[PDB]
């Protein structure tokens, strides 16, 4: 894995010489201590260093009878490392940083836990794999460094009052999508837009800290696949903005997804990178949740394009089919859209022209059911009154198609 | 790429490490050096390694050398020359140069003593005053130093990796050939660029040229990785493609509109107009196959090749495919399934129509 | 274009005595009374200038009165309770400023009160009570008293700092050993307080929160901003932190539209960020009063 | 399994004390392991020779060489077990050689000795003056320390002191970058080079050196013309229309040294130098020119100069060098248009003799067949080990990127969709250093062996016999001989009849009731070789920038043409008169001198004197060392008062007696006449009065034939009291005891058949012939030349190295020295990358006004054997002599350095390479005396400072 980093070092300087504090888990530990212990001219910026094809990310700090003046907490990476994993590790760096150096200012916490580890490396010379359970701190460390290979998820609790939560994009959103296209997807959410989350909902409500925001539970209580934001808004008793931020701090982190509601004639299909394996790993939870159905016999019935609600207590179980293989990624949901490029009416022809800036090809159907409130029939037949000017084109949401693994 | 200047120091033994030679002069401040100096003049541990620093704006590249002979003055001698860039500069390709030349300094050094004494070392100014020109403008320098070394250097762009070709894809000249010298060729890509026309997949160029699968795979990877061919699925007359949200960008991007028109149009035939081209990418159906629209929009192809016009809006990415998934171990295409069996798809046909025990799939 | 009008120590206008004399001299000649005798003004109100639509050049001349004109007015001593929350939901880091927020509120609080007390458009007495409160126990009192000098804000604020150093290791210690209502409660707080310093004039309420508090309900809501205006006392939210992009500590998303909706109400201002250092921000959110 | 554990005896003839009293049941000859019982290390294994019960009681002692090598402590534990000589048979030993000249037969015997016989690893095997060394012992693909050898044991040699001969083809490719960024030329020598040096040097190697640069040039030009008539002797024309010229530029020839890491220099400067060199720029009075691609180089024609200047091995032969090495380095990949003959032709060149050809491509590897013959259709050649050397991300491409050139039936299609050097084996890359560092001799054994009943279809039947029997060699070390000889022409024994092979030949050698019996089956229509005729152009190694047009014969020798009929007979006869050495046999010869010892003029040089002109241009003295040398080569008044006087003895003259097949009372012809001018009155006299002596028929030479009259010098002569047997077995040399400026004028080889068997170390006997100059003079130098076919070369070179020592007693040199120092490479002696060296002597400072050159006062009749007297005049000073080989004028440094000829205006200078640093002495002075030789020579030469007037004045004087 690339974006894996290939270890952890804790390195820091003062007047007792460069010293090397942990690294989990081809230099030794003189070189690295000498190297990567910059002057204080260097500090409070980037710092980035490179030799040979491994790469070195750090943030140090000055750290303002002491004895020691500044430290700094490196990650190495592959020489190919995408430079987005740089930023965010900086910034993990960094905000790892800014709390010691608050611990230190309030109980000296740095120079009270390194010199017990100090002098432990002389006990265990009669160093770094052995004094791990001996002071937490390097376990805080091998934590981090275990949830960036594995979860993408640093839940770190530093003194153990002080709290350190970060997420690692790239190895979040694997349905390997790049945080960028989610970012800019994410600015762009309208209110008939839909929150839906895989987990239960009481397995989502004990991740929280002991002082979140109340409008962040109330969302979780009130947030269905059937309801939109602006049916959300009200019953929350939220502002829309609100509402919005609240969706995308979920959304960010991995635990919401961003879908259009469930109408009886939503049109869907299999996504094209779907993974039918017929023995897929997948495939052993929807059997484990699910018994008396095959999902390769399920997921055929998506092949042409069908609607949502026309038999795809049946029923009534099956909205349930449409759920848990819709969080996860395996369909998508098609979308009729109209590009410009009948004179006796002017009456539909105020409305077409009142309607007029939407033409372009980059507005839904159902963005104009939501803006100017016009019936599904009105529309339709707008639309099929005109056969010389509009085209009619069948496909899926550039916006939340990012979600199922589908750039651009 | 561009290198805002290039400097050289060494161990001075009086004044300890400082810089000597800069081009141009005074670009590198010493309240700048004074902070780089651990890792431009480094620890005999560091030796024959380049070395990358990011500091105020500014990226320093080099590969710091030592010498040790008892002749020195503390048995050993220690210099280095590097680069400086802007902090956001792509010098991924200015490593190999670094190092290359470093290794004809210590070449100079062994042989001539070029950079012990004070008589050989005046001549580094010019030097460096020719590479920076000769680097900057050109990326290629051929400078003659003395009787036995002459300094060569070419700078080569680092592009990406290539992906894997897999025996069904069908290669897509893109840079049109015939601009190349072919007796410049590894000569087995000779053997199957004739075989290249963007219709034949991996093992039909096999089996016609006589060449051995993995070869030519690895050929057509190579091909990939310089950039003069692409792979695009098979085309057939029963293939479903569904359309893509870029095909809207055909409308709004006056480039990508000369060159589709240009493309698509038929070979001895009026340029073809847009307005037929863009229904022609939203009236495709996951319904109508590549055959009913020979009838469906007839007057709309006058003037365009079909199976031109369904390759570029592959290449494209204006248009997706659609195939069947059922040996039939699931992870398998129609046409990968036939073609390691050697039947046609409409011979798979009658050998999954009325036969249930596994069903097909779209995807 | 603007008329400014001073109060009186001695006595305290009503609400509806600014509008009386809005409505009993519209369309009337009105002027900029001297230097030297508003002091000996009789008047509830003193008439300090006015000016036609920056500082518009006013010269010593009647201006008629207008229903469009908008009159500020303002005050001759002050009253005001600073409340903090030291919620551990403040207890993140600051990625833009570079602090934790748990310093820079400090930060904020010391800047608010510096630049309040330095200074006349066309032409004083400060009583702070502070205490700060928390999720985890009801409120610390910090200040009884406080005239506020303005030359001695240096130990002033050096003596508060230790009341908060000796607080913080508190709900340190507290967390510590834990692992190995809201602002609807806080704002109720804000008004006991009131009801100890001297005499009449308008008070206020300034809290700094973060965001993550909210309001439990409507009906509560509507019950705290009844008993807000029913005294007649401003309430401002200095916020504190950076913008509320993706990336943040999780579980924490500022409540702006709360505040801001609050601040709205209760003649009250909502300041983003503190500046750095008459008629400024600072002198203008709090020491101002209008009804228009 | 006995476990009888001991205590360490450390002891300093077989290597290992025992006692029979210990060990009751162990006999002589038995195993003896000796290990630590609680040690890891591994065990070793040992032979009991012999047996002394004296050795201690729970002790065995052994070598301190084997403990060290086996890793036992002193007094430490040991066991004694004991296993039978059929488990821990080994199945691969390699030996190794170093700085000894070893032939296939020597090889042979070495092995067939060393059979059924424990040997560990870096042990010393000597036998009859040879020295291997054990290196890698095998036991099922599995490397050993120790084990037995058994009568199936496979046995390889390899040596450290080849010949070696590398070849850089420097084509267009050389100026190319490469994937990486560098050069190929950098590539090739700062890579591939230092790395193959750095492993000689690691190794220990000790291989004799030749350089060569190599490229192919073509022209525009229409039709020849164009070039100036002294080069057009050197250009050939492709059957396309093109004029091309070969070119080859030699770096250094011959040459020993202890490290090689100076050369890299000399060949980059020889890069930076190249393009004006081989006429690509500046091409005065010629086309222009362009260099050649790889593909289109001259490759073939390398490999062919190789193969000519290594069939000529008997030639010259040396004793310090084993095996043969040629390497050609190219930047393409492995491809080449070549001639359609040409490659049948090397190809039969390559099976024909054993010297495997080596190629070292340096470009990417491709994805085809390598390497590759693009005929003027593709071959792919078997028989060239090649290799790609990958210099010291990831995805290395495979393909070389060209260049930029500068400015209906629906139901059909849909059907018709799913209806050499293709195995491109890519895994060479790796590089075979273990072949480029200790070549591989050719194996003494093969496998192969044709059918029964194939014979009759390709070969005849020749057969001849031979009764040996019929001090004398037994019949049985005659069949041994015969199966050597076939070995050192290059045959092997297929796996008391004896098959061989070599090539499409047969021969089957039997002993049956003392009798030799010879079989031969050649081929019965022999593919025909038409030579090709090559011309190109040299630059000798002396040289700076000159190139010279040579022409050669590539020519493929005829094997069923050689006479192995008359070898026999040679062999059979133990060295009789009756047959000699014939010149179709190549038969090994060597050429040495014997030279005054002028060492203190040499001394002088050597010093740091400038000038080397200071030779100048006591005798009964050297004429007693002289006489003495030539007995160490042998391994030993009136009427008759004077001859009673000689007769008395004690004060007459000596007594040579005390020797085989040599008459009492004898005495040499030379000593007396000394003693006469002496004792009793001129040398003219003295020879008068030994005449008549002898005609008074009391005195006579030992020989018989009295008839001879009396020879003044080392002669034989008895007192008091046939012919060819005598002169085949001892030695007799006579003794012969300005000039351009005055008014008048202005037998030779004998042979004797040598024993090589002195202090005795074999089992059979050994001969071989000497040729020596007839006379001898103190002006001349001594000439004598060994040709042999049946010695033990170990064993000569012993003879010769004390024939060295005494003559060195004696004030003398003796020298090894080439024998066509002046040879042409189409000749016999000559060398397709020698050229002589030119010293213009200009005669215009001398001539003077009036008379146009010189010998103005000489009649015009006396001037084509007189300006010869005076160039020897100043070769004279300069330390030539006058070396009267077996036409034109030839002279010899004293030093036995350099050679000097006289053209029919100057001189020709050349080189004695086979002087190596073992016979370098006081007197021939340091390895850098012939070139600060040259310099004077040429300087004076050429009248500088007018040093040669000044001798033209001075010598002028004793005319008048």
């Amino acid at each position: 894995d690339n974006t894996s980093p290939i270890s952890v070092i804790l390195v820091s300087s003062g007047s007792r010489g460069n010293k090397l504090l942990f690294r989990y888990p081809r230099f030794s530990d003189v070189i690295l201590a000498t190297i990567l212990a910059t002057k204080s001219e260097m500090c409070g910026q980037k710092f980035e260093l490179k030799i040979d094809n491994v790469r070195f990310v750090g943030h140090p700090t000055l750290l303002q009878a002491p004895t020691m003046i500044l430290f700094n907490v490196v990650f190495a990476l592959r020489a190919n490392a995408d430079p987005s994993v740089i930023n965010c590790l900086h910034n993990l760096s960094r905000r790892i940083a800014t709390v010691l150096q608050h611990e230190e200012r309030r109980c000296q916490y740095l120079t009270r836990e390194a010199k017990l580890i100090l002098a432990l490396q002389d006990e265990v010379s009669a160093p770094f794999h052995h004094i791990l359970p001996k002071c937490k701190l390097a376990r805080d460390l091998k934590e981090a460094y275990d949830s960036l290979c594995t979860s993408g998820v640093v839940r770190l609790h530093i003194n153990s009052w002080l709290e350190v939560s970060f997420c690692l994009p790239h190895k979040i959103h694997y349905a390997l999508i790049p945080p960028e296209a989610i970012e800019r997807s994410l600015k762009a959410i309208r209110p008939y837009h839909a929150l839906l989350l895989l987990s239960d909902e009481k397995s989502l409500l004990g991740e929280l800290p002991i002082d979140c925001s109340p409008a962040l539970v109330r969302v979780i209580k009130t947030t269905s696949a059937v309801k939109n934001l602006q049916q959300l808004a009200q019953d929350a008793d939220l502002a829309l903005l609100q509402v919005f931020q609240l969706a995308a701090h979920l959304v960010y982190w991995g635990k919401a997804i961003i879908i259009y509601p469930l109408c009886e004639n939503n049109v869907y299909m299999l996504s094209p990178n779907a993974s039918v394996c017929l023995y897929s790993p997948l495939a052993e939870q929807f059997s484990h949740q699910f018994p008396s159905h095959d999902l390769p016999s399920v997921l055929a019935k998506f092949s042409l394009p069908v609607s949502l609600s026309e038999f795809r207590v049946q029923e009534t179980q099956l909205i349930q089919m449409v759920v848990w293989m819709l969080q996860r990624r395996l369909l998508i949901q098609l979308h009729t859209y109209v590009c410009l490029m009948a004179a006796q009416n002017p009456e539909d022809l105020r409305m077409f022209a009142r309607l007029l800036h939407y033409f372009r090809g980059r507005h839904h159907l159902e963005e104009i059911m939501y803006n100017e409130n016009t019936r599904r029939s009105q529309l339709l037949m707008l639309f099929d009154k005109f056969r010389s000017v509009l085209v009619v084109t069948t496909h899926e949401d550039p916006v939340i198609a990012v979600f199922q693994a589908l750039l651009p | 790429c561009r290198i805002e200047c290039i400097f050289f120091s060494e161990f001075h033994p009086t004044l300890g490490p400082k810089i000597t030679y800069q081009v141009p002069e005074d670009f590198i401040s010493r309240e700048l050096f004074d902070t780089v100096q651990v890792y431009i003049i480094t620890k005999p541990e560091l030796q024959n390694k380049l070395i990358t620093v990011t500091a105020m704006e500014k990226k320093l590249i080099g590969c710091p050398v030592c010498i040790e002979h008892k002749k020195y003055s503390r048995n050993a001698l220690l210099f280095n020359l590097g680069f400086v860039c802007d902090a956001q500069a792509k010098t991924c390709a200015l490593e190999p140069i670094v190092k290359k030349l470093a290794g004809y300094l210590t070449t100079l050094e062994l042989e001539s003593s070029f950079v012990s004494m004070e008589e050989s070392k005046q001549k580094l100014v010019p030097i460096m005053t020719i590479l920076l020109e000769e680097l900057n403008a050109s990326g290629r320098c051929t400078l003659p130093i003395d009787e036995s070394n002459t300094i060569h250097l070419k700078v080569i762009e680092q592009r990406p990796d290539p992906p894997v070709a897999q025996e069904y894809d069908v290669p897509v000249f893109t840079k049109d050939k015939e601009d190349f010298f072919n007796s410049q060729w590894d000569l087995t890509t000779q053997q199957i660029l004739p075989y290249i026309d963007g219709f034949r997949h991996i093992q039909k160029i096999s089996a016609e040229a006589d060449v051995e699968l993995n070869l030519v795979r690895i050929a057509i990877q190579n091909l990939l990785y310089y950039g003069v061919v692409t792979l695009v699925s098979i085309l057939q007359y029963s293939n479903v493609y569904c359309p893509t949200p870029k095909v809207q960008d055909l409308v709004d991007d006056k480039s990508l509109q000369e060159a589709c028109l240009s493309y698509v149009t038929k070979q001895g035939h009026k340029r073809a107009s847009l307005r037929d081209v863009f229904q022609l990418y939203c009236s495709l159906s996951p319904g109508t196959t590549v055959r009913d629209l020979i009838g469906r929009h007839p007057q709309q192809l006058q003037h365009v090749d079909e199976r031109k016009l369904i390759q570029f809006g592959l290449m494209k990415n204006l248009i997706r495919r659609l195939q069947k998934y059922p040996l039939y171990t699931g992870c398998h295409s129609y046409d990968e399934i036939c073609c390691k069996t050697g039947m046609s798809y409409h011979e798979l046909d009658e050998r999954l129509e009325n036969d249930p025990n596994i069903i097909i799939c779209w995807k | 274009g603007q008329v400014f009008l001073l109060m009186k120590k001695d006595y305290r206008i009503s609400r509806n005595v600014r509008l009386a004399w809005f409505l009993s001299h519209l369309h009337q000649t009105v002027q900029a009374t001297p230097q030297e005798m508003l002091l000996q003004s009789e008047q509830e109100l003193e008439v300090l200038s006015v000016l036609p639509p920056p500082d518009e050049p006013v010269v010593p001349r009647p201006f008629l009165l207008v229903p469009s004109t908008r009159v500020t007015f303002l005050a001759w001593q002050y009253r005001f309770v600073i409340e903090l929350d030291l919620s551990p939901s403040t207890g993140i880091v600051d990625d833009s400023t570079g602090e934790i927020l748990f310093d820079e509120v400090f930060h904020a609080l010391s800047r608010c009160l510096g630049g309040l007390l330095r200074p006349v458009p066309g032409s004083p007495e400060i009583y702070v009570t502070i205490q700060a409160y928390s999720s985890i126990q009801s409120h610390q009192v910090l200040v009884q008293g406080c005239l506020l000098d303005p030359s001695q804000r240096e130990v002033f604020l050096q003596q508060i700092y230790e009341q908060l150093c000796l607080f913080e290791d508190k709900v340190a210690t507290m967390l510590q050993q834990q692992y190995d209502l809201g602002l609807v409660s806080m704002i109720r707080q804000g008004i006991l307080a009131l009801q100890l310093l001297p005499s009449n004039s308008s008070a206020g309420i300034i809290v700094i929160t973060d965001g993550v508090t909210s309001v439990p309900d409507v009906a509560v809501c509507e019950t705290l901003l009844n008993q807000l205006r029913s005294g007649t006392v401003a309430c401002s939210f200095v916020q504190v932190g950076g913008v509320y992009s993706y990336d943040c500590s999780f579980g924490h998303v500022p409540n702006v539209e709360l505040m801001k909706f609050i601040a709205m109400a209760t003649f009250g201002s909502y300041l983003s960020t503190c500046p750095e250092p008459g008629l400024t921000v600072y002198h203008r959110a709090f020491l101002l009063y209008s009804f228009l | 399994r006995t476990t009888k554990v001991y205590k360490l005896v450390i002891h300093k003839d077989d290597e290992l004390v025992v006692n029979p009293k210990v060990f009751p049941h162990i006999k002589l000859g038995d195993i003896v392991e000796i290990a630590h019982p609680n040690d890891e290390y591994s065990p070793l294994l040992l032979q009991v020779k012999s047996l002394k019960e004296d050795l201690q009681k729970e002790t065995i002692s052994v070598d301190q060489t084997v403990t060290q090598v086996f890793r036992l402590r002193p007094y430490q534990d040991v066991y004694v077990n004991v296993v039978d000589p059929k488990d821990v048979t080994l199945d691969l030993v390699e030996l190794t050689f170093k700085d000894q000249y070893i032939g296939r037969g020597d090889m042979w015997r070495l092995k067939k000795s060393l059979v059924s016989t424990c040997a560990y690893i870096t042990q010393k095997v000597e036998f009859a003056g040879i020295r291997a060394q054990a290196g890698e012992l095998w036991v099922k693909n599995e490397k050993v320390m120790c084990g037995y050898i058994s009568e199936d044991t496979r046995v390889v040699f390899r040596s450290t002191s080849a010949m070696v001969y590398i070849f850089i083809q420097m084509s267009c490719e050389m100026w190319d970058f490469d994937i990486y960024g560098d050069l190929y030329f950098e590539k090739a020598v700062n890579g591939f080079l230092a790395d193959l040096f750095t492993k000689w040097k690691e190794k220990n190697c000790s291989h004799e050196v030749t350089v060569v640069l190599f490229s192919r040039t073509f022209y525009d030009a229409k039709s020849v013309d164009e070039f100036p008539e002294i080069n057009r002797a050197s250009i050939r024309q492709d059957h396309k229309g093109r004029f091309y010229e070969d070119f080859y530029k030699v770096v250094v020839q011959n040459e020993r040294r202890e490290e090689w890491t100076s050369l890299l220099v000399t060949i980059k400067k020889l890069f930076i130098q190249y393009p004006v060199l081989v006429r690509l720029e500046q091409a005065e009075g010629f086309p222009q020119g362009d260099n050649s691609t790889s593909a289109q180089g001259n490759y073939l024609e390398a490999i062919n100069l190789s193969f000519n200047v290594f069939d000529k091995h008997y030639i010259n032969r040396n004793f310090d060098r084993t095996g043969q090495m040629s390497v050609v380095i190219t930047p393409g990949v492995g491809v080449f248009e070549v001639d359609r003959l040409l490659m049948i032709l090397t190809k039969q060149r390559m099976i024909d003799n054993g010297i495997g050809v080596d190629l070292v491509c340096m470009g990417e590897q491709p994805l085809h067949a390598v390497p590759l013959f693009k005929l003027h259709d593709y071959n792919i050649p078997h028989w060239i080990n090649h290799s790609f050397y990958t210099s010291k991300n990831s995805f290395t491409p495979r393909i070389k990127l060209a260049g930029k050139k500068p400015a209906v039936d629906y139901d059909a299609y849909d059907a018709q969709v799913f209806r050499p050097v293709v195995p491109g084996f890519c895994c060479t890359v790796g590089v075979d250093w273990k072949s480029l560092t200790t070549p591989a001799c050719l194996p003494l054994t093969t496998d192969y062996f044709p059918d029964r009943q194939g014979l009759q279809n390709d070969y005849t039947e020749g057969c001849y016999d031979l009764l040996p029997e019929a001090v004398q060699m037994t019949a049985q070390q005659v069949f041994e001989e015969f199966i050597c000889q076939r070995l050192m022409q290059g045959y092997q024994i297929i796996v008391d009849q004896y098959w061989l092979s070599m090539g499409r030949t047969f021969h089957k050698v039997t002993l049956k009731d003392k009798m030799i019996t010879v079989t031969r089956y050649l081929p019965k229509y022999p593919y025909e070789s038409a030579q090709i005729h090559y011309t190109y152009s040299l630059c000798p190694s002396h040289s700076d920038s000159e190139f010279v047009s040579c022409w050669v014969e590539f020519s493929h020798e005829r094997l069923e043409e050689y006479k192995w009929n008359y070898l026999d007979q040679y062999i059979c006869s133990a060295g009789s008169e009756d047959f000699s050495l014939i010149e179709s046999l190549k038969f090994w010869r060597t050429r040495f001198l014997l030279l005054p010892a002028c060492v203190t003029a040499t001394k002088r040089i050597t010093e740091g004197e400038a000038h080397c002109d200071i030779y100048g241009d006591d005798e009964w003295q050297l004429l007693d060392g002289f006489v003495r040398f030539v007995e160490g080569l042998n391994r030993i008044s009136t009427l008759t008062e004077i001859l009673e006087a000689m007769k008395h003895p004690s004060t007459g003259v000596q007594l040579l007696s005390e020797q085989k097949g040599l008459s009492p009372y004898c005495f040499i012809s030379a000593e007396v006449v000394h003693w006469l001018v002496n004792h009793v009155q001129t040398q003219a006299m003295a020879i008068d009065i030994m005449q008549k002596m002898l005609e008074e028929q009391l005195i006579t030479h030992a020989s018989g034939e009295a008839w001879r009259t009396f020879i003044y010098g080392f002669y034989f002569y008895k007192i008091v009291t046939d012919f060819a047997s005598f002169q085949r077995k001892w030695f007799e040399v006579a003794f012969v005891a300005p000039a351009f400026l005055l008014p008048w004028l202005p037998p030779e080889q004998r042979t004797v058949t040598l024993d090589v068997d002195v202090n005795n170390r074999t089992d059979r006997l050994e001969w071989c012939s000497c040729y020596y100059h007839g006379n001898f003079s103190l002006n001349a130098a001594f000439e004598i030349k060994l040709h042999w076919m049946a010695v033990t070369a170990a064993v000569l070179f012993e003879m010769v190295q004390g024939w060295h020592r005494k003559a060195t007693s004696c004030g003398f040199l003796l020298v090894p020295v080439l024998e066509g120092p002046f040879a042409l490479p189409s000749y016999l002696y000559g060398d397709p990358l020698r050229a002589q060296l030119f010293i213009p002597l200009n005669i215009s400072c001398l001539l003077k006004e009036g008379s146009e050159h010189l010998f103005d006062s000489f009649e015009p009749e006396t001037y084509w054997d007189r300006m010869h007297l005076f160039q020897e005049a100043i070769a004279h000073r300069f330390g030539f002599v006058q070396d009267k080989y077996s036409n034109k004028p030839q002279y010899i440094h004293v030093t036995g350095t350099v050679f000097l000829q006289l053209p029919y205006v100057g001189y020709n200078w050349a080189y004695n390479t086979m002087l190596t640093k073992t016979w370098r002495s006081s007197a021939t002075g340091d390895e850098k005396f012939a070139d600060r030789l040259l310099k004077d020579f040429t300087d004076f030469c050429i009248n500088r400072d007018n040093r040669l007037v000044t001798f033209w004045t001075s010598c002028l004087e004793k005319m008048h």
